């Protein structure tokens, strides 16, 4: 399968610069598929709690950009420009191996605040 | 109508400066163009290399000053180039309806608009972005300027009487919300969206980091002083657009002043210190009679020398023993 | 013709800041304003108390890093205080003629001088004090820094590629010459022309006492380290005025590197150590793919660990097993 991620300046209801949707469970060999429905955003990897041994994204800018699912655990992805408003998204990959690192990651503020609601949305 | 007025377009100069206008003028209404394009960076505003992730109109802080006559027609078109992260806009409180401006320039990274109003009031009026959720946040980052609208024959003292300026310059004061990491330094950041979260609890506090005529600490001072010369008379436009400040001239006065910054109402006269409310400008003229320097700030002196809310106005001439003159010179006690 | 266009003006910082700047622009060629102000002054370049006769460009070795881009002018307004002994001018290698602008900005002490040129080349050049007769003195004194002249949509790889950094630091490498006395220990000077004729005898064994980055033994080192994170892309600007140094940076690499400085040439890639001619500016780019302390040095080891030019990069983030590893801590032999 194939999933799409809306860059996006507003949500309906009020809040700014949001990847929509902001969590997305997939499987092993499927590609997410982050794209410029407004200009202003990029997807990228957080390189801070990124797992090991794994091809980091840094899309482009303004630019459609695709995540290729191979190894199987939890995939954070800032918009570098807005990071710091919040706009952040997350991936599951199958099992969530990994989830210990990424719970421990020190975000702050509007990315922490998102994020955790993002975490929660973890399948076990 | 408006669509049929004679559409007369400006120029418009960095602070201090003001652009070139007639006061009074027998000219009738026209509509003036404008135009201004919004650039986010990052910029220095002390002698310490603090940086501010700042937001500003064309450049600086503030934005230049519009100059207009009272029912003249404003048409600013506002760009906000796709170098930029953020929506902006524009409140002018010199329009009418609309929110002042802003519901009808929302204009994203790489998107313009053109917007219209009429000056139907004469005054010092605000213009600051208002983006809905972060209006004081892009405000305090320095998004905002004046636009003065004179009265059609001049400035006017309370006897009716005419008054007239030889320059003007234009200060807008900011005060600053710069956080610090645990080591009381204050924070330096690589892009302006990582400034917000922590930004903004600094605000909270209701306690700036800095106060700064046009954008630094020092600004206004040595090499960048204002400048005049006995005998000529000057307009300084003060604008505060979020908080309260009390400007006041050092060896000097406010001959005419008009602290609540509108021209129909008549102006008091001789005042040492008066009184800008956040979000409004005000203006005042003071005719030289002594040479020397001369410091504009803010009177409250922790404001001013401690956070960086002062500047200097060197002026030549003659010096005048009638109104000063030192009769024994520092020397010792008897 | 340059007097019709735009003008700007930009505050200056401290190394190894350099001051905010766009990389690739959208913007027209402009008139980029600047002031320096020279500062004669006594010196502590090391740990055990030893002194410099320093004179500077704004009160630091290195003087601070001008940024403009390709096809802009430079506008540099130099002041030199009453205060200074001696007299001053500036031979930029970024400018074409009159001996890099030497000749049109001598100053005398009380004096001051403004200088434009073009830069229609791209790079990071040197400028340094240069006056007649007096010019290898000045220049290892302390009076050089670099302009960083970039092109006009940033810095590119050898197949055309755009290369961005997320920061910038400037490091000026200083090989000092300061006498010693009959009993083994460094002299201390009264004056800075008293200095002089004792200085110049060391100078010309080739001999330098030290080498120091940015004015002082250990200036960039515990709390003043540089600091980056793994993935940031920093700049590392490097001048030396006088003579050879050979840039390494411990456990990283320079990803791109211009040894010669100059950003029409194609850089090369993967360096371990670099070449910075004397007279020379260069720069090299690295992403930082691992957190810990790096060193950052002159790779002649004596120059770098008895003689003082090295530094340190505080780097944050995760570590990665696949580059390195320790698969066996030291332990004892079977
Ligand atoms: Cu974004
Ligand atoms: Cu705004
Ligand atoms: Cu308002
Ligand atoms: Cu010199
Ligand atoms: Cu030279």
């Amino acid at each position: 399968a194939e999933h799409i991620v809306e860059m996006r300046n507003k949500d309906d209801a009020g809040n700014t610069m949001v990847f929509q949707p902001g969590f997305v469970k997939v499987e092993a060999g499927d590609t997410v598929k982050f794209v410029p429905t407004d200009k202003s955003h990029n997807a990228e990897s957080v390189r801070e709690v990124w797992p090991e041994g794994v091809a980091p994204v840094k899309g482009g800018f303004s630019k459609e950009v695709v995540f290729n699912a191979e190894k199987e655990g939890l995939y954070v992805l800032k918009c570098a420009p807005h990071y710091g408003m919040g706009m952040v998204v997350l991936v599951q990959v199958g099992k969530p191996v990994n989830l210990d690192q990424i719970k421990e990651y020190k975000a702050t503020g509007l990315a922490k605040k998102r994020l955790d609601g993002e975490i929660a949305k973890v399948v076990q | 109508d408006a669509d049929k007025l004679p559409h007369t377009k400006v120029t418009l100069v960095a602070p201090p400066q003001v652009h070139p206008h007639e006061q009074a003028t027998k000219s009738g209404p026209k509509v003036v163009e404008f135009t201004m394009t919004i650039e986010e960076k990052k910029m220095v505003i002390d002698d310490k290399g603090t940086t501010l992730q700042a937001m500003t109109f064309n450049g600086s802080m503030p934005g230049p000053t519009l100059v207009v006559h009272e029912g003249d027609y404003v048409q600013l078109t506002l760009v906000n180039p796709a170098t930029n992260a953020m929506p902006h806009n524009v409140d002018f409180h010199g329009a009418t309806g609309a929110l002042g401006g802003a519901k009808l320039t929302n204009v994203n990274p790489g998107e313009q608009a053109t917007l219209r109003f009429k000056a139907d009031r004469s005054g010092t009026f605000v213009y600051h972005c208002a983006p809905e959720g972060m209006v004081p946040w892009h405000v305090v980052s320095g998004m905002s300027g004046t636009l003065m609208v004179l009265p059609r024959d001049g400035l006017k003292d309370p006897q009716g009487k005419p008054l007239h300026y030889d320059r003007a310059y234009t200060i807008g004061e900011f005060d600053l919300y710069i956080p610090k990491g645990p080591d009381g330094k204050y924070k330096d950041y690589a892009t302006l969206a990582e400034s917000y979260g922590d930004t903004v609890q600094v605000m909270r506090t209701l306690t700036p980091s800095h106060i700064v005529f046009n954008g630094k600490v020092g600004a206004l001072t040595g090499a960048n002083a204002l400048t005049a010369k006995v005998g000529e008379t000057v307009l300084l436009i003060h604008s505060q657009a979020n908080r309260d400040t009390r400007p006041h001239l050092i060896g000097g006065h406010g001959d005419w002043v008009w602290e609540t910054g509108k021209f129909a109402n008549p102006p008091q006269r001789d005042l040492e210190t008066w009184f800008i409310r956040g979000g409004s400008a005000g203006a005042a003229l003071y005719t030289f009679k002594q040479p020397g320097v001369y410091a504009y700030l803010n009177h409250n002196l922790i404001e001013a020398f401690e956070l960086g809310a002062a500047g200097h106005i060197k002026v030549e001439g003659k010096w005048n023993d009638d109104l000063m003159k030192q009769i024994k010179a520092p020397a010792p006690i008897p």
